[PDB]
């Protein structure tokens, strides 16, 4: 007779799910886990519900100086992070230049809420011309007009005296105090600008010694302007002042921004728009929110995110190789 | 982290 | 594969089994039909689970880029930034393709050595009282109900009860 | 090696052999000689050129240095580039040495489970009617001729036809 | 584990072996008692002193971080700094980790397949002349003295001499 | 009868060592190595027997200055490490500034004795007063005083001549040496120290060309001082000489140092002390005589010492698993 | 009768290759597969039979400002890659800096054809004295002469008017502008070669405000001239034009090479020398033709190259323990 | 790559 | 490196 017959094997189910090994690739397994997510909405999201900081075309600098186009940032809220296009057209809109402006946008990633106060009222000026500092290569509304947080100021009748202002940080947060100085094409301009043929500027803090002289040369009309016009920027720490001393050229801070809220952040260089969303990870190239460890969308992401790698496919197999 | 393979019948570990 | 037993002497799989990785397909007299090791497919399902998780864990530690901006005249430090975050990037690609590849042929074997192992189990269970067929199956000397089926899957087969029985039936196959 | 097979039971290699890196000798009345099973040979063939594509194109995506020059005020940053250009060589250079040890060991052990599962193999078809020696070799109770010695390669041994015949002479040998 | 015996058909371990990692036991009609493997353990011991040793100079050529200063205006080459030495600090914790839990689990699975290689050469070496009990024990048919014990042990097993004895008395057991 | 029996199996001992694999952790064994150190004496050591400078509360710019409260260090011997506070209060005592003081300190990294050598006599100022730089900001014992080794050069009578000094490096190993310029608040304050007003600096080597001005502002009283000092450093080959000419606001280097040992030290910060001891690995957190290739103690070592891992359990199995 | 005799397995031959695992070392294999290079033909080739730009012992500075020794390289063809000595001794002739030297390596790591148009004549100089700016510190052929590119301007009669010069980039590729000042001894020397005393330069462009001054100080008689020559340089897009403005110490730019091809390319720090050959791999130590995925000659490679460790023994092993 | 084990006898993976 | 195991019994390889 047939005897009754024990035996030994494994399962198979419908699977389709494939994975590579060594020596063998595309093996088909019973059970699989992908540890890669390749999924992004393709939009600039809220992180922890807090709204980015879209500049649109504006920079950085723009933003913080005052650019008559950035108006629409006179006043930011919180954000979680800054979103910068690769190339803001409403820039310097007076050609000129940013020291280290690197810095300090590397010291803004670890930054979340700044507050702007008038450290030096523009009618403070009762020596000097105030509102007289407007160029054609600023324009506010089809006129023209100057960096908002920065006074362009310009002698009185036919005098410019010396300008000789303090301001303590009686603030227990620590201050971002911005300045400047316009270097024109002739003595002439100067003299125009500035009786004082001769001018220097003088800032002066705990760890600052800056002695100033404006650079005369024919240079061109960027912007329709040869002229340049260098900002320079500190850190003003509690129980601390600035000191400035300026015979001419000096474009004088009104405006200062404090460090109110020092989170983490980052600068996302991303030519998106606010989708009206919130997610946990955001990356330049839209937001993720996928519990999968790993990640292929973008190098630079920003909140709970999962870890990136240059890799097109990542499965774990989890099962047997099946029928 | 728990996959749930042949659920209902083994008490995959991790949670 | 490393122990011959799944795509070996085991060509395929059985898609009736449903509870289990791992099993037994019994055929006696009183029927036919699949059950399912629950001791291996568990400490299978264990192992893998905690494999996974321990990847994960050891892969949570890993770099990640920041952004940062470099002007005209930096462009040596700009490059040196560059390079670095890509070759921690490079690094980390690699080590988690090559891990996943490893883990995985290593994860198949593991099941192969399982399946390989549980057919050696009962087949020193089973000794003389049955004949070793080769495509995975035993037939049984002396004839195993279900209650004795279950014996040679939960490991309490009694053989010396069929001993003197299969003994008995294997001097029939030896006598023709 | 983790099989036992290769400088275990089977102490030597077959410099006779040259079809293949695993196979038989057979010995009967007719002759003696070494065939190849080109079957587990091909398989371990492709599986060790994937092996080595695949290590190579993992290692493809490796840093690459590049050469730079700073002076003689900034020698943090040239300290710096030097460390990182040489520990991401260093990372790499370990990387391969590393991995070329650990997929050797394991392409051995490839090699000897291969062995081990073509020899269980014919362990299994050869069944009563075969005495396993022990060195690798088994002794056919009924004499197998050249074309009985290959349906034991290519895997078609008809068993029940020397079923009876090596039965009743394991007969004899059971009566001395 | 991979090879089912460590945990396996051999639950347990022997707290009274104390000479080796695998060896026998014998329990004859003038006594009983534990014996060691010696070419076995060497070699075991041989190959994890290798393994460590090499895991050791591999990890040797790791990076070693340097301190640095930079100004409050150097911001950017500073963060690049501290990134770059943890990210490297990174990469060879986890190498480090990554590579003990492998190379462990090998570690582990290697004295398996050791004391598994065992089993299977005396169980080739004890033929018809011994019924396997499963356990990871063998119940000789013949009686076998200390003598005999050991030649079972180095290797040296004269089976024929026993042959015709231990076929003898299979046929008792045969026939009841 | 019951036969005899040869059985197989393994060894099992009292080992209670446990180690992880991939699917497996806490896997007892039967023999393990720790391969990860985890202790460290707590206190600096010698290395090779060679003791640490250990600067206190002192910075490497007030030793190599002179500060009045670093004089425990007038004459050093050699080391095999620095030992630096993080935030060292005796430094800089008269404000300023410090050109390169961290790639000056990179370059200390690789050094291992310096020899300290008056280049310019304080006597050999016959036109200029020598012992009248002393200031309130560097007190030296309850009364006023100044940098040791520079020299604050001040008008004699009402004069202030054109100092032109050069001295040359008659020395085979290279030198060290380190100036400074006063900038002080008025003009007034000019006149009074130097009687010049307008005053440079002209430091002259194969590699230098340096034309320093005091740059004259509104600073504060830091440290009780307005004024700030700025000091400049450069290396001087054999063979090779420098200049200098100065008119006023002059720090004169009297003491420069020799680089006679350059070998390999590095600069520890740490708040320890010295403990009466040697060792051969140094970390900031303690010494390490440990012959496991791993240690988790500090990134930063020195000496023959561990690599450095950031885990915490490190053990090889070398056995198999324990019943 | 003695039985017919199947037996199992494996093949030996006589293979002396042994590779190493992580238990066992020098295992004797079947069949190896060696993944490491170790060999170069020790010399300089083409890449893509593109010849390299052997400076010699010319130094990139020299060759770029015309050093009277590097006139072999006057007109230089299309480079694979720059071969530069780690010592050239063809360098500044005349002692001075190059502002940014190693930022414009960095640059010229990413050109693969320069080509060189005289911006301003040396003929255009009625109102100074152009070919009397030659020196003893840079001889050309035993007499006196100077960087060619550049030109050493010089009063004429005794007056030394106001230079105002201004180029266009009417070309489309991007030009590389190279100009100098003198530093010298003495005001007398001063007076000498620019009659005023008090000298300035002035250099613009839309990325550029530069004003620099002479400064005269006592330094050495480095290749016999105690004074020194600073050199700067910039990019001049297209469309886009360099103005200069100087009245003493300038050094005119007369020739300037545009960006003619921006292909990938390298500098060697190497003293080997062109072997008329061609090949896909080189390095600072040889040439390599391998198709081994690895190497171990220089960690710096140009072209078509192998991976680089820092192994001497890589062996893959493909067969199986040989008897 | 192709390290052509026992030649034209089998068919050695990739090209 | 000698990790010492069963002493007095294997010669432990690596010195």
């Amino acid at each position: 007779d047939p005897g009754d017959q024990i035996c030994i094997g494994y399962h198979a189910n419908n699977s389709t799910e494939q994975v590579d090994t060594i020596m063998e690739k595309n093996v088909t397994v019973t059970h699989a886990q992908d540890i890669l997510e390749k999924k992004h909405n393709g939009k600039l999201c809220d992180l922890d519900g807090v709204k980015p900081l879209i500049l649109r075309d504006c920079s950085v600098a723009g933003w913080l100086l005052g650019n008559p186009m950035c108006d629409e940032f006179i006043n930011v809220p919180e954000w979680s992070y800054i979103v910068e296009k690769a190339n803001p057209v409403n820039n310097l809109c007076y050609p000129g230049d940013f020291n280290d402006y690197e810095e300090l946008k590397h010291l803004l990633s670890r930054i979340n809420h700044f507050e702007k106060i008038q450290i030096i009222p523009k009618s403070s000026w009762s020596s000097h011309e105030a509102s007289l500092g407007v160029s054609s290569a600023c324009p506010y509304q089809g006129k023209s007009s100057f960096f908002r947080n920065v006074v362009w100021l310009i002698k009185k009748n036919s005098t410019y005296p010396t300008i000789k202002r303090s301001y303590n940080n009686t603030n227990q947060e620590d201050l971002l105090v911005l300045w400047g100085i316009h270097h024109p094409n002739d003595a002439a301009e100067q003299t125009k600008l500035y009786q004082n043929p001769t001018t220097y500027i003088s800032v002066g803090t705990s760890t600052l010694n800056q002695r100033l002289v404006p650079r005369i040369a024919t240079r061109s009309k960027v912007n329709g302007q040869s002229g340049r016009m260098e900002f320079f920027w500190t850190i003003l720490k509690p129980n601390d002042a600035i000191n400035f001393e300026s015979n001419g050229n000096f474009i004088a801070p009104e405006y200062a921004y404090k460090i109110v809220k020092k989170g983490d952040s980052t600068i996302m260089k991303s030519e998106l728009e606010y989708g009206n969303c919130n997610t946990k990870c955001q990356t330049p190239m839209g937001a993720i929110n996928s519990s999968m460890p790993f990640h292929n969308i973008h190098p630079l992401t920003i909140g709970e995110c999962p870890k990136y790698v240059k890799s097109n496919r990542l499965v774990l197999a989890t099962g047997l190789r099946n029928s | 982290w728990t996959g749930d393979f042949f659920s209902s019948h083994y008490t995959v570990p991790r949670c | 594969g490393l122990f011959g037993a799944i795509a070996g002497f085991i060509e395929g799989g059985w898609q009736g089994m449903v509870d289990g990785w791992y099993g037994y397909h019994h055929s006696n007299e009183q029927g036919s039909g699949y059950a399912a090791d629950k001791e291996s497919t568990q400490k299978a399902i264990d192992g893998v689970t905690n494999k996974v998780n321990s990847i994960i864990d050891k892969m949570n530690t890993q770099f990640e880029a920041v952004g940062r901006e470099f002007n005209n005249l930096e462009r040596r430090i700009e490059n040196l930034n560059k390079k670095m975050e890509d070759g921690f990037l490079d690094v980390w690609t690699y080590n988690a393709e090559l891990l996943v590849l490893m883990e995985n042929e290593r994860t198949l074997d593991f099941h192969d050595s399982n399946v390989k192992n549980l057919y050696d189990k009962v087949r020193l269970q089973l000794r003389d009282n049955a004949k070793e067929l080769g495509n995975g199956c035993f037939e049984f000397y002396h004839k195993c109900d279900n209650e004795c089926m279950e014996s040679v899957r939960n490991g309490t087969y009694d053989y010396p009860q069929y001993s003197e029985e299969a003994r008995l039936k294997r001097e029939e196959i030896s006598s023709g």
